[PDB]
């Protein structure tokens, strides 16, 4: 059975029946690493990047909140981490991020040990996910599809911005 | 369970992940890891042997430190490749 | 001269004594009274056996490779 | 013809080739004949190359753009510090070849190997299929005998340098 | 600041001078973690800065080693 | 086989003559628990040179 | 020769060629040999061409200008940075992500040596397809020799 994405290569089997399975796993990481771990990672990376990209672009198009610490004046999205970490913004958000991440680690452990928590599920805002499994699945693919794009998007923004010192267009 | 007999151990002893990896892949990884470790050592050696400029322990670099850990991994990976080969996978 | 050369001397002489002793014990072991010949030595035989120790290095090696020196688990052992 | 020098009888005066059969003690501590055979072959093959090397260097041959050294006994260090890259590449290949020799073969020390001592799978010219059995065996004997000769020669070289006058004929040739 | 920034070398700068008199500020330094080696000239004992660095290193090694066995996770 | 004048090797671990050779003197045929009577050329820590063993504890050596 | 194609001189007549007998001595590796043969051939063909085109025309840009690069051979050194590095990256990525996985498949009997999913533009007839395959192999051998 050949993969849809790479017709000349065999299909990755362990990834079958998963959201966003286009048959693309040329190096076969799935055959070796636990799938639930991989799935959780893809989702987390995507969600983080989605927000990261938005933040980068937003600040670059102005957006600074009010009142703004003086040290934060005249800072691009890039070259803002250090001013912020000095002020205390980064540290004050790191604390909460850490808390959630630690509890999440417990969830991941239980998921891998077999508890029933689907990878990436934190039971948040499921009300808007629809009722029919079909619509639920479409929503999930929507998140994943946007997420994959976001990962690539963020990379471009940060790399192009620093390399050529440019603003929003071609950030 | 892990008790084994013969001339080669079963793949179960290589863990829950490497037990499914092909022998060749492990070999490639092993060689690469050893290379990184050796490179790190040689490069760091120059830093330690360069006149002055290493005061306050400036010779210690985060990348080289991490790279140096490839050496032990190289051993493990090369041993694992052999086990996988004998096991047929 | 301080240690190596004198050392060879000791090894040669010591081996000579040990080899000849083992030879005599094994030789008289098959006699009418194997225990009387240990308290009252048969001087004639002893002298003969004693003279044959000058080539102990060669003899020993030959006996080792002939499986005649080291025994094979047919010897008494402790209960455990 | 086997051991034409020994009138056709195996030459193992010391009996090294039977020590694995000592039943009294030291279990699996003595090499099985297979290990010994392979070692003899490798030693011989390496000795032959080494001897040619010393001879070539002494005769005055020097590869284009190669490390320059005078003492054949100290040239290795020069190469290591003059051309570190080249040294490394050769060393890597040598190591791979050495490990591949046993990795696939098995344990010869305990006599459980599958390979025929001496086979490193390097018959690239396919002579094993292009030649008659007798020819092959003849070449094998030639390789072993010539290899043994080289080993003695390497010993003579070492003795010459270590023990002055140990080898007289070479001194006549005007070596050292 | 140096710790989190990654510029750890700062904590090893300005080691106590060889003319430092113990229990006093004469000839003192500011270093807190160093690998000088040897003994304090006046007290003829190992440098305190080195001991601090020693225990810090040992700490990391043991903490890492304590994550080797399965414990309900 | 265990029989008069046969030579056997003791297989009783508690015996002073374990893994040693002895000569079977007589084997009783009345159903006693330890029928064979073996004699040794070496005295034990007590000074005896004989003991009675069962046929299973004895292996013929020849 | 029975298992794989080729063995035909450039003229077209049968010409089994393996003087060293490498195939027999190292049979289990013949699949790799075939893949490399095609790889070297395809690469050679592209290299033979282009060289000529380098001479005729150049990509718009100063570095690519004939004045900047009078000799096609000199381009390697002159454009080592920027270009060359870009090509290196993409070619290397391809080998690690595509070529390597593909080889593993062919070593297990799931891929025919040389296949990378470009048969979508290939003739349906098996015979004509076979002819084209032969054309590729022969041309590749010629090109390799042509390059040097
Ligand atoms: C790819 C081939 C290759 C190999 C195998 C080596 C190997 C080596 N190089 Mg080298 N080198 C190479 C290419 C290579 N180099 C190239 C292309 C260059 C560019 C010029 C250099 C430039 C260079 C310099 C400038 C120096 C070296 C040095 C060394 C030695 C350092 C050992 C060390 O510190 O590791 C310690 C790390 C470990 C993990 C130790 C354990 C690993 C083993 C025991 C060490 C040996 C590696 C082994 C032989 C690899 C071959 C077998 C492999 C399949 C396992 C080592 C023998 C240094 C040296 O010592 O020279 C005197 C040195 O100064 N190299
Ligand atoms: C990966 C996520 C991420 C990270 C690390 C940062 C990091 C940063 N942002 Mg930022 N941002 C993000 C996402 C992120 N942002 C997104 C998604 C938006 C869109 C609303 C913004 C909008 C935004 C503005 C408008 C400003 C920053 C600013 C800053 C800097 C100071 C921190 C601060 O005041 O936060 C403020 C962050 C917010 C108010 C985000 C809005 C609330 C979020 C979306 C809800 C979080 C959901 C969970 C609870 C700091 C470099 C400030 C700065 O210094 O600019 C130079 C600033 O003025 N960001
Ligand atoms: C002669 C050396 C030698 C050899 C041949 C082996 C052989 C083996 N060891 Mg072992 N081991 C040794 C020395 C050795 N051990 C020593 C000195 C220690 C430390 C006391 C260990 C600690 C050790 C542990 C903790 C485990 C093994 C395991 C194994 C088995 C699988 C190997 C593996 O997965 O590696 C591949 C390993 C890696 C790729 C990880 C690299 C991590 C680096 C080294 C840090 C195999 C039977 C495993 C086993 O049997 O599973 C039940 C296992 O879990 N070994
Ligand atoms: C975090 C506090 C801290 C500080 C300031 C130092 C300071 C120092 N260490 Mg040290 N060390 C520490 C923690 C620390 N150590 C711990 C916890 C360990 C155990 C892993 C070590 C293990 C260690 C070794 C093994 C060595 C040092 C060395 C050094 C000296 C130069 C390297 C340097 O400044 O950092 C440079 C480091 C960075 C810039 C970033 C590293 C980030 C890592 C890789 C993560 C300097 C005196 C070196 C030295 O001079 O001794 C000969 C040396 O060889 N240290
Ligand atoms: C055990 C085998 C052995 C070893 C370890 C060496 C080792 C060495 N040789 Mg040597 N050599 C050998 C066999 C060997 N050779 C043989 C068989 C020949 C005859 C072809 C030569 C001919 C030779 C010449 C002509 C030169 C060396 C040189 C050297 C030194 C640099 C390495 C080199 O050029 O490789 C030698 C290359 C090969 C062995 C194979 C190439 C074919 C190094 C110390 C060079 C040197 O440092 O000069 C002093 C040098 O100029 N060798
Ligand atoms: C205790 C140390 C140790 C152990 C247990 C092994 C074990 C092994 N090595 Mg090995 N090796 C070691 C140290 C060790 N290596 C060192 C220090 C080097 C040089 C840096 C090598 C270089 C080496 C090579 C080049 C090869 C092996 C290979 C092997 C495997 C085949 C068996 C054999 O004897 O060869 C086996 C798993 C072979 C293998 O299967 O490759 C992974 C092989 O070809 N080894
Ligand atoms: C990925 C490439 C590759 C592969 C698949 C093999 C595969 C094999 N080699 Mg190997 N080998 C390789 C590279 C490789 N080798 C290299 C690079 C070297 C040295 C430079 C060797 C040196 C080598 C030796 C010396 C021997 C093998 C032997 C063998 C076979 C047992 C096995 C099929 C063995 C063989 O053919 O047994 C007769 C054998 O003895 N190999
Ligand atoms: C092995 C093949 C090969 C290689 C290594 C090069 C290398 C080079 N060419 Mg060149 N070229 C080739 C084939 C090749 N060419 C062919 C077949 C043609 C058309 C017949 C050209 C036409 C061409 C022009 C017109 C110019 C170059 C130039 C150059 C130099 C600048 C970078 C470059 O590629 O320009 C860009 C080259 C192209 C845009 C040619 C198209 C690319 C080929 C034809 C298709 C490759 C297949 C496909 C892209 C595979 C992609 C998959 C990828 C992920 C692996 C560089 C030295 C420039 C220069 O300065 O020369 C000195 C220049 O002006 N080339
Ligand atoms: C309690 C409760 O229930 O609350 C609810 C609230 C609410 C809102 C309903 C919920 C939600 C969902 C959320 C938060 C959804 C938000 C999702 C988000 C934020 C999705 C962004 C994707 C960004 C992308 C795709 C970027 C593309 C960017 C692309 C493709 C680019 O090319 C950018 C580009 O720069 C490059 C790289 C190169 C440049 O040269 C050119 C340009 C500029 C073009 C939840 C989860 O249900 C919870
Ligand atoms: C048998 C055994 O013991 O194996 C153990 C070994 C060990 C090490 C304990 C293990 C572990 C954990 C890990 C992941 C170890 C790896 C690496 C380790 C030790 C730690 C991680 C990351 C460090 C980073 C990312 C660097 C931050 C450093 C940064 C961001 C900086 O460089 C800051 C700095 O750049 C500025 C901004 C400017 C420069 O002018 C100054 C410098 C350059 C300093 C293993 C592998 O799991 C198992």
């Amino acid at each position: 059975a050949k993969s849809k994405a790479l017709p000349w290569l065999p299909n990755p089997s362990n990834l079958d029946g998963r959201i966003g399975a286009n048959g693309f796993d040329p190096l076969g990481i799935s055959e070796y690493f636990p799938v639930d771990y991989l799935v959780e990672s893809e989702i987390k990376h995507g969600r983080v990047c989605m927000m990261a990209w938005a933040g980068y672009v937003a600040v670059d198009l102005g957006a600074r909140i009010y009142p703004l610490p003086e040290s934060m004046q005249g800072v691009t999205s890039a070259t803002a981490h250090d001013p912020a970490v000095a002020f205390g913004s980064m540290g004050n958000m790191f604390i909460w991020i850490a808390l959630f991440e630690m509890v999440g680690w417990i969830g991941l452990s239980q998921t891998l040990q077999g508890s029933g928590r689907e990878p990436g599920d934190f039971g948040w805002g499921k009300q808007f996910m629809g009722k029919t499994q079909a619509e639920i699945d479409t929503m999930k693919l929507k998140e994943l599809t946007n997420g994959r794009a976001a990962m690539l998007a963020f990379a471009g923004v940060v790399t192009q911005s620093v390399l050529y010192d440019k603003g929003f267009p071609y950030f | 369970d892990m008790t084994w007999e013969g001339e080669y151990p079963p793949s179960k002893v290589l863990g829950p992940i490497m037990s499914k990896m092909p022998s060749g892949l492990l070999a490639i990884i092993s060689m690469a890891s050893l290379g990184v470790c050796v490179y790190s050592c040689v490069q760091t050696g120059f830093l330690l042997r360069e006149p002055g400029a290493i005061e306050n322990g400036s010779w210690v670099r985060w990348y080289y430190v991490v790279e140096g850990l490839g050496g032990p991994l190289a051993w493990g990976t090369h041993v694992a490749s052999w086990i996988q080969r004998k096991n047929g996978m | 001269a301080e240690f190596i050369l004198p050392g060879f001397g000791f090894i040669y002489i010591s081996g000579w004594i040990g080899w000849v002793g083992r030879k005599y014990l094994r030789a008289v072991s098959t006699s009418a009274n194997p225990s009387e010949s240990e308290i009252i030595i048969n001087v004639p035989l002893a002298l003969k056996i004693m003279t044959t120790g000058y080539i102990w290095p060669i003899s020993a090696w030959q006996e080792l490779i002939s499986n005649d020196l080291v025994a094979v688990s047919e010897e008494i052992t402790v209960s455990p | 013809a086997f051991n034409p020098e020994m009138a056709g009888e195996v030459f193992d005066p010391m009996g090294f080739g039977k020590m694995h059969e000592i039943k009294g003690a030291f279990p699996n501590m003595f090499p099985n004949p297979q290990f010994l055979e392979e070692s003899e072959i490798k030693h011989g093959r390496m000795a032959m190359l080494a001897w040619t090397g010393v001879w070539a260097t002494e005769s005055g041959l020097h590869f284009p753009g190669a490390p320059v050294a005078d003492d054949w006994t100290t040239a290795l260090g020069v190469w290591a510090r003059e051309d570190p890259g080249g040294f490394g590449i050769v060393l890597l290949l040598l190591s791979i070849a050495e490990g591949e020799g046993v990795s696939h073969a098995g344990d010869n020390f305990r006599g459980v190997s599958k390979k025929t001592p001496g086979d490193m799978g390097f018959d690239w010219m396919g002579m094993t299929k292009k030649l008659s059995a007798d020819k092959l065996e003849r070449y094998q004997t030639v390789e072993k005998k010539n290899g043994r000769a080289a080993m003695i020669a390497m010993a003579s070289l070492f003795a010459m340098k270590a023990i002055p006058g140990s080898v007289p004929i070479m001194d006549m040739l005007g070596a050292n | 600041t140096p710790f989190f920034t990654g510029n750890w070398t700062v904590y090893a700068e300005n080691p106590d001078s060889a003319t430092h008199v113990f229990n006093t500020s004469e000839g003192s330094g500011t270093a807190i973690l160093t690998f000088l080696g040897g003994f304090h000239p006046q007290t003829q004992s190992l440098w305190l800065s080195d001991m601090a660095h020693h225990h810090l290193a040992i700490a990391v090694v043991f903490i890492v080693a304590g994550h080797m066995y399965r414990t309900n996770f | 086989m265990i029989d008069r004048n046969s030579k056997v090797r003791i297989l009783r671990k508690e015996s002073y003559w374990f893994n040693q050779i002895g000569t079977v003197a007589t084997v009783d045929q009345s159903g006693i628990r330890y029928p064979a009577v073996v004699r040794f050329e070496s005295v034990n820590y007590a000074g005896t040179n004989t003991n009675n063993f069962a046929l299973d504890e004895l292996v013929e050596v020849k | 020769y029975n298992h794989n194609s080729g063995g035909v001189n450039f003229k077209g007549d049968t010409f089994q060629f393996d003087p060293l007998g490498l195939s027999e001595t190292y049979a289990p590796l013949v699949p790799f040999f075939r893949e490399s043969e095609i790889r070297h051939g395809r690469t050679a063909m592209l290299a033979v061409t282009g060289f000529i085109v380098q001479d005729f025309v150049r990509i718009p840009g100063d570095a690519y200008s004939f004045e900047a690069v009078p000799k096609t051979v000199g381009a390697h050194d002159a454009l080592l940075e920027g270009p060359m590095h870009q090509l290196l990256l993409w070619i290397s990525l391809w080998d690690i992500v595509i070529t390597y996985p593909s080889i593993q498949a062919t070593m297990k009997g799931e891929r025919e040596p040389g296949d990378f999913g470009w048969k979508w533009l290939a003739p349906k007839d098996e015979a004509t397809l076979k002819k084209y395959e032969m054309n590729e192999l022969l041309n590749g051998r010629l090109a390799m020799m042509a390059v040097g």
